[PDB]
């Protein structure tokens, strides 16, 4: 009975305002995704590697708000966070508001596997990840248009 | 917001979750997401949860950690805590969002009391399921 | 670490805790003191806790919140939530520390598994209790 | 109904060996004096809320106990501060973690509560936000004791 499920957000998603093309290329990422995880499940990888590979996919993937495509805070800059916990033995990683590692989720993991914190923000958790070979990223690799357009619209 | 929880064909259940935020938020905001047992929360005994929404009131109904103990302590199946949290206690704090949930036995839940969640879920060996809406 | 929970003429429940943290931390470590469920909770409906102790199993047991659902869902009195959480849960997953809890009918517990925990207590119009050791 | 007050200054490896009856004093009359302020604003009618906020801010303020003024030391010799608070009448919370410019962290993390849509707010951006608000910056030395620096030393070599 190995099963996955993902998000990609909750919120005003209104149907007026988008094409059948547009809802399409939403349900064509999360599709691969669910596969992604689905084909990794019943191939005997684990719960933790499984949600990780998905949700750094999310990362990954522009259309989603994480990672690649992350929204504007309200100085044009990109904070991110991720958590990460392993329902066997109850262990758990985290980071909030870090701007230059490439996936969050990743570093997360690190905080668990590698410290014996659950927790660890800003430049100090950046600091634990790259004196661990996580490479620093320019802070601006998550920015695109559609996000900085919301932007736009959000303060008007 | 994005997240992931799944089951593997040993019985372990495991939860992720990771965020950009909102759009305009003021700098140095920490939302649910980073907070176990508010944005991600497992534990095989129980349940995997990944929720998005507002963040201040999944953070004050530790909503994620919320489903898993109506569960175990409360006796609620999974779609009954999911029902309770959020659309009962997340609205009744001034909230909106919704999560994605998977029990022990793998029964899976995608419950959201907003106007859309990107979601979709699927069994090992099977054709996934998607949405957008209602 | 410190903390303080309160139960006032009006019936309301309050928690609060702050701290520096440990000797030797890793900057940007945080710990379970500043997360709601984790090192603080309070709800009228249950109980007001502060915690105090091994960071990283407060966040992972949810040490807080964790009382209050045990008394809400599963029935138990603060005593018996307080023994469970602190004598039993958190020893089992290598945790050393403590909490205070008022619940919403004046009860009082101040357990701890460590070798000490400075404390005091008192009801308004009483005299106060102090403590160190065991 | 009958109001009550509990507090903590931190659970740990306390021995009795270790310690003086005065040393021990110091302690206990800080811990009497913080709950005794406690009972005296809930017999007065002062709102649950309002009273761990003071008690914690009076913890803060000793410099005995590990919270504002008496901060451990990090592994670089700086302090970073964290607090929360909750109602349980609303449910609101606040919080701050790793902030080193606000004198006390549990006022700045009621700021958040009360003067915010937010519950937890990190670091710089939350000192910011406390600023904004007319919370006084401080250096992070004030929280500087000679006993934590010294517990500090003890944990590690020189060079
Ligand atoms: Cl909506
Ligand atoms: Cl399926
Ligand atoms: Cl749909
Ligand atoms: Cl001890
Ligand atoms: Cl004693
Ligand atoms: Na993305
Ligand atoms: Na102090």
């Amino acid at each position: 009975k190995a099963v996955i499920a993902i998000h990609g957000g909750a919120g005003a998603i209104s149907r007026a305002q988008m094409s059948l093309q547009q809802e399409l290329r939403y349900i064509e990422a999360l599709s691969a995704i669910v596969e992604t995880g689905q084909k990794m499940l019943e191939a005997g990888e684990s719960a933790l590697d499984v949600v990780t590979e998905a949700v750094r996919l999310l990362e990954e993937c522009p259309l989603f708000n994480a990672g690649i495509g992350a929204v504007f805070t309200r100085d044009e800059t990109h904070e991110l966070d991720a958590c990460v916990m392993d329902g066997n033995t109850l262990k758990a990683g985290a980071v909030a508001g870090v701007s230059h590692l490439r996936n969050p989720v990743l570093a997360a993991r690190l905080v668990m596997e590698q410290s014996p914190h659950v927790m660890m923000i800003g430049e100090g958790a950046e600091n634990f990840a790259f004196a661990r070979g996580m490479e620093r990223v320019s802070p601006e690799i998550f920015s695109t248009s559609l996000r900085y357009e919301q932007l736009l619209a959000a303060r008007k | 917001t994005v997240g992931a929880v799944a089951l593997d064909l040993d019985g372990n259940l495991a939860a992720a979750t990771s965020t950009g935020g909102m759009t305009n938020k003021l700098p140095g905001v920490v939302g649910p997401w980073p907070l176990v047992g508010a944005g991600c929360y497992a534990n095989n005994a129980s349940v995997a949860v990944s929720c998005t929404g507002t963040g201040e009131v999944f953070i004050r109904a530790l909503a994620a950690y919320d489903i898993a103990a109506l569960m175990d302590y409360g006796g609620l199946s999974l779609a009954e805590a999911c029902e309770r949290v959020v659309m009962e206690k997340l609205p009744a704090l001034g909230g909106s969002g919704g999560l994605i949930a998977i029990d022990h036995e793998g029964n899976v839940a995608l419950p959201f009391n907003t106007e859309g969640m990107y979601r979709a879920w699927g069994y090992a060996g099977d054709t996934p399921t998607t949405g957008i809406y209602r």
